[PDB]
Formats: structure tokens, C-alpha cells, sequence
């Protein structure tokens, strides 16, 4: 399956579409929130963000949505990360 | 508003319209109503023209060729594309691997008389062959300096992106341009699907058959007239489609939207094409025509682009029902 | 020795083909096991998986066997990786 | 079943059988012979022609090379092959070296009297040159237009994935193929070591002497027949295996082969043959041939392959008793 | 925006320029001071420098001005990193 | 104090001096004149020339080419460099689009009739094409054999670290000088922004109208004189800047620079030039001239450089009051 | 100065050649300790090791002589890798 | 014992002994000695040949390519080398730039009529061009098939693998051989230095001056013989480096070698060529000859080479007294 590179800070994730699009309406998961960040230079999405946490927001899809709190990440950082990839716990 | 404009996001500077010879260069009208039309649409100002190794089994690169270096025009005045794909009986003969990339490529230029060409298009997908060695081989040519670009045509949007990403993995060259068909009765993969490739990767859309083959025209509104290119021989498939069920439904939406024309003061093929270029997602618009009759009236199509208001493109997609999706 | 590139979510990981022929019945030990999971354009093998347990994967055939949780991986997690990976405690 | 096939995974296609040129061309057979096989072969839709610097020395490139410029074939319509290792008695003049491969090319082109071959292949490995040295020089040639692909000859698995990993290590060009000899007495490479290559990196098989270089066709049932490839000036070592305790068990194997063909309607080298493509994951077949008569019969080869049931597959490994361990 | 790349002992962080400009007085926010560290070849600033201590370091700048010292690193190692990159905690 | 330097910090030396083609060659002087002032260039060392395809619309070039021919110079002692952007009317005739710095370069080169310039420049920033393209494109001419080396001109700093950051981005060509124009009046890019990207990434700095093409020479005192530049068709803008009250301001500095300059016992053209040289940020500075009595006295500014004290250099900033704050 | 790197199965680090020379008898700092594990390919020495270590192991070296054991890495796998790349502590 | 070697780890293979053509070929011999010299060389299986631009001011590249066209040699079977760095008076005409590398190699083929050469050596470090520019133009000229591989000379281990790093970080082409001078008197960098390299990063050694220009045959025990190289018109710099203190200590140690080279029934330039090849860490050893009885007894000292057994080295470092300490 198609998949797709996310830059972190210099910190390159890979996943699959398809785990994104397993929650369609977060930031990483929706087309259109996610665009506005895509390199067309690299082929891959660039956030100038905390690294630590995305390990976390990458766990969230892979799992199924477990949202894990690194042990290693504060609870104010990691709280903001949660807001801003739009990270939902409510199943 | 903008007569010329970027391919895409490349530097390719092209008219917003040009002129294609499929069914005719080579095969329906003559060296000599060819050249007349080439030169018609030149000092017109339009600057690309459309060929094909399959069009009439190469007759169709020949007679442009001959009439380009008739003419004398610099080539670096010209943007001229060509679509590999269909280039012989032989099992070897056709597709988009490396050998038949290059082979078609060079005999098209050949029969062009031509060092290169400025766009060169796979003409349609290629199920038998890796996507790797098809952006290998269309990078190589450019590197050879037989074409410019390359470009896609009648492939989806999956492998466009596909193309684009196997090219920055290797570091080779992705595609500027899909060569996508465009008109009233086909929208969807225009007006939804590419817009969003251009915005993420800068591909742009050069569109061809505006008036669906002369449908649009609305010359087969009582039948099949004589010397049409329905009535062509080995155009039975399209004679098929105008009298078909289907047809004749889009016949009887263009009596409306005639009447739109004639409100506006212009034929209907000029409405047609205005249409075609009223949003700035399309970089350019392949013309065809058979008498200089058609080619001018075609291109007095840019004069009626001001008066396709909201309120007329509404009533438009009223009439069509087929506004698509996003 | 011929060596192996295996990519978990973007992190990259290099050990010898022997080394994981150190346990020939595992998932990344046997040719057939991890054969679905290679990329013939980037030759190595994608796994679109938990990055911070790869760590103790990878030692478990670096060590000749020994399997340990790393302390920021929480134990249901670990255990579903072992699992995945077919790995054996018992010597 | 289907004629035409992609040689491993590119998107090079070529027929199920070819024609090689050991021995016979500008040797054992004369040019007459030779344009007439070729002819036969080409008209009955083989598209693969396989030779070598070092056959014949040289002259059969040579004659090869004549009979397509003499028929005026699209050069399109053919796939041209050749190996490099053994290309004169100089020191440098054999191996796989950039020096080698590029002089070794450049000089066997020049012999054809084409300006590129379809695949050029390393004929065996090369202990005195670094990979990365062979794959920067095949990678060279073909971004020279001298090759299409490149591919290898008697290599391990071992040494082909290195290739692929240097290429992919240096953003070179892979091989896409291996010739290797392929037949009912030599079977464990082709049939177990080569698929998974194929799966794993799309590495494609093209097998030689399917007759095992006549033997399998059971002419040397009574011994060494006058005129017989054993019975030509510098093949003793063909003889001594022929009639050696090994080549006797081979014959007395091919006894029962007989009575299998028979049953079939075919003759034992059809049987082969057919036989050699009864799987997948061979892309080709390279015939040899000294007669019209044997190309003609080899060929028929094709209608055989329907008959090779699973029992007779089954009844084949039960008289070889050489079924390979996977 | 114009990103910078940074690579600390190998470990290769990216952000944007303006996200060092923030604070340019710092080391790594003015040009002349990261001058000397500039590798032409490879477009990208190169400390022989901790590891583990850069995350922070870089968070100082993302944050707009928050100083956390990692869990896993000592505390004379993280301040001899902030004296180095030159960054102050006095708002 | 080092006639010849490197160019940046690349392996390209040149003379601190160079002469250009702008205005004159092809246009203003005679061909005569051109190849007099040429060899009287050569001979004295310089072994840089500039020109453009815009000059004298190709002009220009054609007329370079001819004395270089026609003197017999060995190519190797002579740094040839020629710009790109203009090179016709049609749209497709300007920019840096591949297409077009393609086009572009291989047309001067015809009428330079030379096989490579050693650096191509882009005559200055294209907002219509994005800088992977052009960046691409010089590297693909470079890698022809077409030039030596590439280089920018008129482009801001931010402009020309992302030439770099591209190049190195794809593993390309990075460029390796920007030439910008320096003078008494004109100060700031090279004094300021120029030598951080020096340092940096290695650029180096041409600079281009050293005497502001002519103004600092101090012929405009008292009014435009006859078969002067600014007299001269074609150039009523330099007429009215000169005549303006920004001019008489500048025409009134002069007037005190002068006095520096009998103190010293050069001209004031001199004193302008080596003023221009003064500081090592800068690698060559371009020369422009139409009389050889004007050549030989631009050349001598050479000789002046060395009396250039601080105090003078002080006392020229004070009367000239635009130092530039870094 | 000169830059080496040394990839530890697949993570890469960089330092200066002088960096390591401080320390002449240690593996890494003794050119013919060093050369068994050069990789002409990709100018690198390859170690097939614990990655959470390496860390400890550079900055030994970058530190002057300090000896830290990573918080997250086990007492006696530690005290392998100190005796493999065969570092001092005795000053 | 294996007369023909591969060039460090590449595939390249080379003659132990090759044959140099500087001071004679197109200057102290006549060209008529030239290819007898040449001819005896490659009878008697030398395949290495070795030039430069420089030498006889290109008149040596001249004389080499005559004899080759002359004999009628296959390119194949011959190692042609050439080095660049001096090729004219002119401020370009000399380094390691992308201009000179190319112009200055283009210049060597056209001299020696050659379409390449199989390496191509920088002949010295070049402090005026970033290491960057000059791999990337070594590379250049091999991808343009100008020279099969490429080397460098007179360099330090530091400037050579820096070249190495360089090529690996941009993937361009690492040099593969390092001509070193090499003699019993210049022993430091042959022997403890390049082996290093050799081993880590596969440059090969190719030494010269086996005789240190003469020195080691011992003609000079008396003084400056008629006709000696010391004795021609340049070398003024030979002939006192012979009279002076230093020289004289050296004739003393040869009167005592000469001893040994008696005792092994040989001649001391034999003794002196067969210990340069005593090591494996030498690839090939550049001869030097103006005479045909000279280059015989030279080629002979591959018989001399099974008696230096270790008793006669650790001898004959006895009486040097300048054995390297690694
Ligand atoms: N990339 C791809 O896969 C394809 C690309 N194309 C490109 O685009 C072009 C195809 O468009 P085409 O398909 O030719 O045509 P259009 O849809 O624009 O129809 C043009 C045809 O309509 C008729 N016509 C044109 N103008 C008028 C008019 N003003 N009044 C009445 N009838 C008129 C003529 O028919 P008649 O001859 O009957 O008078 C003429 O040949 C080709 O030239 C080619 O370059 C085409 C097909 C596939
Ligand atoms: N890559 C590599 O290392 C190698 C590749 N090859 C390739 O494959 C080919 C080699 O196969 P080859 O080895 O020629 O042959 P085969 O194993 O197919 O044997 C063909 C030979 O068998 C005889 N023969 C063929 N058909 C019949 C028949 N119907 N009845 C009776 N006898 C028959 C002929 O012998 P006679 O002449 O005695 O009549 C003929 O030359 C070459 O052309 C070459 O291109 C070959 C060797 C090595
Ligand atoms: N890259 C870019 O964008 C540009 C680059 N350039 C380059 O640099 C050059 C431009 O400098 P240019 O602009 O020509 O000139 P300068 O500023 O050096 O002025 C030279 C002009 O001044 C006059 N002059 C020269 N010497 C004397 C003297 N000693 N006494 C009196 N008058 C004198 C002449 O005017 P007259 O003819 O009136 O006698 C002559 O043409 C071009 O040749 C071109 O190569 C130029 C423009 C743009
Ligand atoms: N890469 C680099 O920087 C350099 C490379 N080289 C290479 O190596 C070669 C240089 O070696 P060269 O320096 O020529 O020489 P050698 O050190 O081998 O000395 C050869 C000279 O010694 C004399 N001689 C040779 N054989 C005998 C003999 N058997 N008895 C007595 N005298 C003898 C001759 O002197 P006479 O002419 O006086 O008779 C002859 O020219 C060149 O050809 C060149 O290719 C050389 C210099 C620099």
C-alpha cells in the first residue's frame, strides 16, 4: 500500500495511507489539514515539532487509537501535541 | 484573461490553446489544408501542437514536420508534443519500456525532422512494464536532449503520484503534465481530480477533444452529416455513440444550451471552449479542426470567456446535470 | 557477511544476514517468513510498526537470545511485538 | 500458453523461444543456413536472438549481424543479445572490467552493425573485478545507448543479489536477467535457486542448450553420428561426456523419455523443450539448431506443452530421479 | 520559510530559520556566531556535540523560550549544552 | 596586487580586469574597433569576456567570435562568459526554463561560434520558473560540455543560497559567481551582502559598470557630449538619470573626487576602478570601452590601486556619504 | 578536521578523527583496531552492536575520559560494550 | 611471480613493468628509437605505457600515438596513461580546474589520436581548486569516455582519501592508483603509507624513476658520463644533485649493492628494478630508456626477482640504512 514519509524536526516516520485514513478527520489523516505541510522536494510532510511526542501520535493509528504518554514526554508538551494532530481518545 | 500561461508549474510557457492532428494531419485533410491551419494558428499565436506516433501510422509527425521547416519558424518559438505508446505490429513495438520508450521517441523526431520535441507523453498506462523503468527511460531522453519533459496521458491520479514519487526516490525526473480529456460531457477527473495534483506536486492539465470529436458543435443534431468525421471510415464507434440512447440525450441538452449561445452572441463550439478555459486549473486547450472555417471560429472562443458569468456557468450545470463532486 | 536493512516506521536498522539466521524459525529469521515485507526499490524490509520496541528485537539475536522489554515500552505492548516476531524464550 | 512474455519482471518482451548462435553461426553451419534459420525463426514470430564476442571469434556477430541488415527487418521488431567476458588474448581483453566491457561492446556493436543491443550479459563472473565496478560499467553503457539492459551469465545467487544491492547502494541499474542453462539433466538452479530471485528482485530467467546441446534429442543412442555437434573438430570434451559411464545412464534415460513422447505424438525433443517451458518461471528458451528440419520440429515444441499433464510431469521426475529440493 | 539543517554527531535535526531568529543573541540564532560551524558540502551546521542534550536545545527554540532538561540527561552535562548554545531563561 | 584570481572560491582563474560587450560590439563600434580593443585587452593579460545573447540582439556575440576565430587564440587561455534570458520575441524565448536556457545557450554558442563558454550566467531571476528546473537546467548544459560553469545574475542572496540548497538538495551543480553591478554610486549588494555568501558557499562576485557606464568618468560636467553613451539612440534613460537631480547631486561628488585623484596622479576613471578593486570580495571587475585610448586608461587604474591608503579610502567615503552599513 | 562515521547497526554517527585519536589504544582510536571494520562502500566503520550504548561510548571520547552509563541501558550489557571498544576509566 | 597484476583493487590489468616517455620520447631520442623502444616493450608482454601533457611539450604524446597507429596495435591490448596538470603559459592552462581537466585531456587525445585513455592522472595537488571540483570533473571526463578510470600523483595519503571521501559523499568515481616515485633512496611513502590506503580503500601504487633518472645504475661512480641524462640541457638540476655531498654518500652505498648484484649474477639497475617489485604493494613499475640494450637488461630484472630472498633484502637495507619505520 501507498505509503507516506513524515519529517519531524529532521526525524523521518513512515507509515502507510491507510493507517492515516483510519481516522480521516485528524489533522494527519485529512487531505486537506495535512496539505498546507507536504514538500514537494522530498515527498514527505514537514513539521517543525516536538519529537519526542510524534513516536506517541504514530502509535495512536498504528494501534487503533491508543494514545500513550511517553514516559520520557512532560504532560503539558505531549498535551499539545494531542491538540494539534487533533487526537480524539472518545471510542 | 491570460492568452499564454505556465504548463503546470514547469517553466513551459504554452498559448491556452493549441492545436492537435489526430484524424486529420496525415489523413483527413490535405499537406496542403494542414499547413494552412498550422500557419493560421501560429499567427494567431498559438505556439503548441499536438501529434502522436500511432496518428495516422505516422503520417500525421510527417506532414508537421514538413510544414515547421516549410515555414522556417524557429523552433524555439514552437512547443511541440508528441505521445508514445502505439508504434508498431510488433510485440516489442508498443508500450513504455525502456526500448520502446527510446525507439519511439527517436523515430517520431525522426518523421518530425525535429532534435527533440518539447513534451514527449506516455499516451496511456503500461500494465506490462515497472513504473521504475518507465520514469528511468523518460528522465533518459531528457538527458539526451530528445525532449525537454515528459508528461502523462489517461493516467489516474494514484499513478501520477506514483511516477512523481519514484522519481524522487531516485532522483530522476517527474512528469509536468496529464494530457486528460475535457469537455461538457466529461468533468470529473479535471474538475476534482487533478486540481489537487497540481496544488501538491505542480503536474498541470492540458486537455484534449473540447467539443467530444465535434459533438459539441452540434452539427449531428438531425444525424450524421456528410464529410463529418462520424462519417469517417473507421469512425463506426463514434457514429455509435451519436445515435445511441446516450447520444441523443446529449444531443438534446445542447439544444439548450444553444440557446445559452445565442444569448451570449456566439456559436456553440466557442461556448464549448470558453468553457473548457474558464477556471485557471486547465493550462491549455487541444483544438481540432478540418477547414480554417472551424480553426478561427474556434479561437474567437477566447473573446466569449468574459461573458461566462457565475450566473451563466450555473445555468450551464443546470442544464447538464452532471456538475461533479469534490 | 551480507548484511540486512530492516525499516520500522522510517527507523532504520542494519544487522548481518547471520545474525538473524541465528534463529531460523522466527519471522525475520526465515527467508519466507519476512520475504512479504521486503521493498525491492529501497532493498530492505518495511515494517509499519512500533519503533521503540525494535530495539530489544534486534538485541534478542545481537545477544543470542536474550529478551528484554525496554524500560519506555509498556508490557502489553512489548508482548504483542515478541508475538508478531515469533520470538522464543525458552533455551 | 502465452507466446509473448516480460523477460522477468522489466518490460522487455520477448517470445517463449529464441534462437542462439553457439557453434552454428560463421562455424558449423554457413551463412546460407544461417539466414534461412533466421528467416524461419523471425517469420514464426521469435523475436530473441542470443550470441557472443566470443563465438566463433567474432564471426558470428558478424554473420548475425548481416542477415538482419540483408532482410531489412524493424530493428524495433528484434531483441539482440549478447555476452562479454572473452574477447581476444590480450590480458585486457577478457573479463568484466569497465575497459572490457565497454571495448568488448563498442567492438561486438560494431560487428553486428547496430548501434545498441537489446541486453548485454556478463557470460560469467568476474573474481578480478570489484562489483561496483561491473555494475558502474553495464549502468555506463546502457546511458550511452549501447544496451537496453544488462543482465548475467553463470552466476551465483549470491553474486546477483550483490549486483542488485551495489546498483541499488550507488542509484545504478539492476540486472533484470540471467541465462542459465536449463534442461532435464541439469535442473536445480533454474528450478529452485531462480525463483526466488524473480519474487524478490524481478530478476528473469532465460535458460540455454535445452537439448543439452543434442544430447536429449537421443541421436547419440548408438554412439557419435558423422556430422554430429560431438563430432566436430574441437569438442572432444562433448564426446568424452556422451559416452562416458554418466552420459551412458543419461541415454538409457532418455529411452523411456522416448516412449513418454511417443505417447504424446511428439518427438523426444519436443518433449524437451516443451518440457523446459512447462513453468512459469522461465521467460525463454534458447534453441540451437544446425537444420531447417531441427528448428522447424523445435519449435513445434509449443503444441506439445498442453500434454504435459501432471501425471506426465510426475512419470518425467520418476525416470530423471533428479527432482530438485526447494 | 528557509529551513536549517543541524547535525549534532550525526544526529541530523531540521527547523526553520525563523524559529532560530527568535533568539538572536544565541548561538544557533545568530548568523556569525554559526558561521564557523557551516559545512559547505553537505549544506548543514555540524557540532561533535552531545546527542541526547540537543532535543531540548531545540525545544528551547520551538517553545519560545522553555528550558527542560531531559529525563535522561545529568544535570552538569545539560548545562554545560546551555553555555555552549548560549541560551538564557531570564523572560 | 594579484592580477589573476580565482573566481569564488572555484578552480577558475581569472584577471582581475575583464572586458565586456554591452553597447558596443555589434552596435555602437566598429568591428574594428572591437577586435583592436580585444587584442589590446588579451595582450595586456585579460583573459575575461562577457557578453549576452541579448547584446546587439546576438550581435554582439557573432562579432566576439569572429576576432577570437580570427586571431588564432588558443581557446584554453581565454575565460569566455555569456548571459541568458533574453533571446527573442516569442514567449518561449525568454526565462530559465530548461527549454529555454537549452535553446538559449546552444544559439549563443552557434554565434560565438565556439563548442562551450566557460560560465553561462542566468541574466537574472525568473519568477516564472521554479528554481529546480533552472537549477537542473544549468547543470544539464555543464554536464554537455556546453559551459564550464554556471553562474547568477541580479539575484538577491536569499535567491542564490536556494540555487545552492537545490543543487545540493539533488546532488547538482551549485552556481559558483553572481555578477552584480559595483561602483562609487552602487555599493551596498557587493560591500554588504556578497561577501557572506562568499565565505558561506563559496560564491564569488564579477562585478559590471565600473563607471556606472560612463558617469564616473566625469564627461557628463557640463552637459551630454556628443557620441557619448548617453547621446546615443536608444538611451534617453541614462540621459535623464544623468540630468536629474539625483544626477547633478552625483556630477557634484565627482567634481571633489577629482581633486583626489590629480592628488594622486591618475584620472578619475582610474581612481573609480581601482577603488572597484580595492577589496579582495571582489574576483574581476568588467570593463567597458569604445575608444582603445579609453582601454589603456582603464587598464592603468592597476597601477593606482596601491596609493589607495586607508586615509584616501576614508576621505572618498566621506565625500561620497553612502557607505553601506553591514 | 577530518570527520569519521560509524554506524551502529544502522544508526549513524559522526565525529572528528581528533575526537577519537585522543584516545590511541581504545578500538576506535587505533587505526588498525578500527580497520577490520571499514566499509570501502560507503566510507563508514559498521559495528553490528547495541545502538543504546554507542552514546555513552562517544561521549566518552568527546568528554575527555567521562564513563556515564545510559540510564536505560542494563548494568551488564554495558560493561560488555566498555570491554569491546576497550575503554579506560583510570586517570 | 605473476607478471600481470590488477591496478590496486580495480579490474584494470597491468604489466609489472611499464615503459614511461619522459626526457626521451619527442626529445633525447629519435622517434625511430621511440617505437623500436616501444615495440621490444610490448613483445615482450609490457601492456602499460605511461605520458603526460608536459613532456617534450606534448611532443612525447605525439610520437606515443604515431607508433601506436603506425603498429596497428588493438586499442584492447593496450594500458595508455596520461598526466594533467601543466598544458601551456596561459593563467588557465595549468591545475586541477574543470576547464583544464577537460580542455588539457581533450588537448593529450587529440595529440595521441587516441578516443581515450584508460587512465588519467592529476600530476600534482592542486591548492588552487576545491577537491570537489576537480572529482567532479574526473568523473565528468570518464562519463564521457575520455578515460576509463583516473589516479593521482605526487599526493599525500590525507589529499587521496579526501578525494575518496569526496567521491563517496557526492557518488562520483573514488581514483584508483596513486603514482608514487619509488626507488632505493625514496622508500617512505611506498612503504609505509600507501599500503594503508591500498588495503582500506583498494588505491593501487604505481611507482617511478625505478633508477632515480639513472643515479641507481651506478654509470655515474666516476662522474657525469657523455650523453647521460645528467649531461643534457635542462637537467642541470640532476647533475648537481649526482656531484653533491649527498649524491657522492650515494654512489658509495651503490659500490657496496654492486657487490651483491655481482654475487647475484645480475646487473645493479636489475637488482635495483627487481627490489621496486619485491613487494606486492607495487601494482607496476614505470622503466625508463634511451637505449633498446638498456630496456632488455631492464626487462630482465623479473629473472633477478626469486633471488632477493630475505637475507638479501635485510642485506641490502644494511648497507641503505634508510629502511622506513611504518
Ligand atoms: N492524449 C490523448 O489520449 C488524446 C489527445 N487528443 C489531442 O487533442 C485533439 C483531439 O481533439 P479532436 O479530438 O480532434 O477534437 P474536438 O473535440 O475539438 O473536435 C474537433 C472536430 O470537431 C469538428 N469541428 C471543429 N470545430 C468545429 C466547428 N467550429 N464547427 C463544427 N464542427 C467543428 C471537426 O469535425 P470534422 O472533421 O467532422 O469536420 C473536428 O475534427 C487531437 O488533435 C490530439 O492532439 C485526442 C485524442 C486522444
Ligand atoms: N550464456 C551462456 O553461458 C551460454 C548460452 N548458450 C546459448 O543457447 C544456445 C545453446 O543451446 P545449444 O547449446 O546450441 O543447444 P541445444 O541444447 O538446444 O542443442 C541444439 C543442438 O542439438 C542438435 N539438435 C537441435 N535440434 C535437434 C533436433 N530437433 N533433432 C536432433 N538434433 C537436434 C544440433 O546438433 P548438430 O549441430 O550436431 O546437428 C544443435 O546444434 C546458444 O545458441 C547460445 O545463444 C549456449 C552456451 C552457453
Ligand atoms: N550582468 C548584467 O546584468 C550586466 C553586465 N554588464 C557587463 O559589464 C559591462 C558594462 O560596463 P559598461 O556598462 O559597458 O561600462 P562602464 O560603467 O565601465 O562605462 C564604460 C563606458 O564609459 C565610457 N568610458 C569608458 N572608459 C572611459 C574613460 N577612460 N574616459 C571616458 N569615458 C570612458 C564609454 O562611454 P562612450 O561609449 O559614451 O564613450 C564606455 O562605453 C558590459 O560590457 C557587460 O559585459 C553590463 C550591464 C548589465
Ligand atoms: N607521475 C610523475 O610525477 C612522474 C612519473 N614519471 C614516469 O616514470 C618514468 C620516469 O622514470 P625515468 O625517470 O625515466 O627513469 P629511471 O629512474 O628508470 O631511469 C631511466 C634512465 O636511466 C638510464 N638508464 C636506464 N636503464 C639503464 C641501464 N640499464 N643502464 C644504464 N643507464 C640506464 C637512462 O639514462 P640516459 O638517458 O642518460 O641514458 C634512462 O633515461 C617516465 O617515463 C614517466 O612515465 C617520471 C617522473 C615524474
Amino acid at each position: 500500500c501507498e505509503r507516506v514519509v513524515i519529517n519531524i524536526s529532521g526525524l523521518r516516520f513512515e507509515t502507510q495511507l491507510k493507517t492515516l485514513a483510519q481516522f480521516p478527520n485528524t489533522l494527519l489523516g485529512n487531505p486537506k489539514k495535512r496539505m498546507r505541510y507536504f514538500d514537494p522536494l522530498r515527498n514527505e510532510y514537514f513539521f517543525d515539532r516536538n519529537r519526542p511526542s510524534f513516536d506517541a501520535i504514530l502509535y495512536y493509528y498504528q494501534s487503533g487509537g491508543r494514545l500513550r504518554r511517553p514516559v520520557n514526554v512532560p504532560l503539558d508538551m505531549f498535551s499539545e501535541e494531542i491538540k494539534f494532530y487533533e487526537l480524539g481518545e472518545e471510542a | 484573461l491570460q492568452f499564454y500561461r505556465n504548463l503546470g508549474k514547469s517553466g513551459l510557457r504554452v498559448s491556452c490553446l493549441g492545436l492537435g492532428t489526430w484524424v486529420t494531419f496525415g489523413g483527413q485533410i490535405t499537406d496542403e489544408m494542414a499547413e494552412h491551419l498550422m500557419t493560421l494558428a501560429y499567427d494567431n499565436g498559438i505556439n503548441l501542437f499536438d501529434t502522436a506516433e500511432v496518428y495516422a501510422a505516422g503520417k500525421a509527425e510527417v506532414v508537421l514536420g514538413n510544414i515547421i521547416k516549410k515555414k522556417g519558424w524557429r523552433r524555439s518559438s514552437l512547443v511541440i508534443t508528441t505521445k508514445i505508446f502505439w508504434g508498431g505490429k510488433a510485440e516489442t513495438e508498443r508500450g513504455l519500456s525502456r526500448k520502446h520508450i527510446i525507439e519511439g521517441l527517436k523515430a517520431s523526431l525522426e518523421r518530425l525532422q525535429l532534435e527533440y520535441v518539447d513534451v514527449v507523453f506516455a499516451n496511456r498506462p503500461d500494465p506490462n512494464t515497472p513504473m521504475e523503468e518507465t520514469v528511468r527511460a523518460m528522465t533518459h531522453v531528457i538527458n539526451q536532449g530528445m525532449a525537454m519533459y515528459w508528461g502523462t496521458s489517461r493516467w489516474s491520479s494514484m499513478e501520477i503520484m506514483e511516477a512523481y514519487s519514484v522519481a524522487r526516490q531516485f532522483n530522476l525526473i517527474p512528469p509536468i503534465c496529464e494530457q486528460a480529456e475535457y469537455h461538457m460531457f466529461q468533468r470529473e477527473k479535471v474538475e476534482v481530480q487533478l486540481p489537487e495534483l497540481f496544488h501538491k506536486i505542480g503536474v498541470g492539465a492540458m486537455t484534449w477533444s473540447p467539443l467530444a470529436c465535434g459533438i459539441v458543435s452540434g452539427k449531428y443534431d438531425s444525424g450524421i452529416p456528410p464529410y463529418s468525421r462520424a462519417s469517417l471510415k473507421g469512425y463506426q464507434w463514434l457514429k455509435d455513440k451519436i445515435l445511441s440512447e446516450e447520444g441523443r440525450r446529449q444531443q438534446a441538452k445542447l439544444k439548450e444550451l444553444q440557446a445559452i449561445a445565442e444569448r451570449l452572441g456566439c456559436t456553440l463550439p466557442q461556448l464549448a471552449i470558453a468553457w473548457c478555459l474558464r477556471n485557471e486549473g486547465v493550462s491549455s486547450v487541444l483544438l481540432g479542426a478540418s477547414n480554417a472555417e472551424q480553426l478561427m471560429e474556434n479561437i474567437g472562443a477566447i473573446q466569449v470567456l468574459p461573458k461566462l458569468s457565475s450566473s451563466i456557468v450555473h445555468e450551464i450545470d443546470s442544464i447538464l446535470g452532471n456538475k461533479p463532486y469534490s
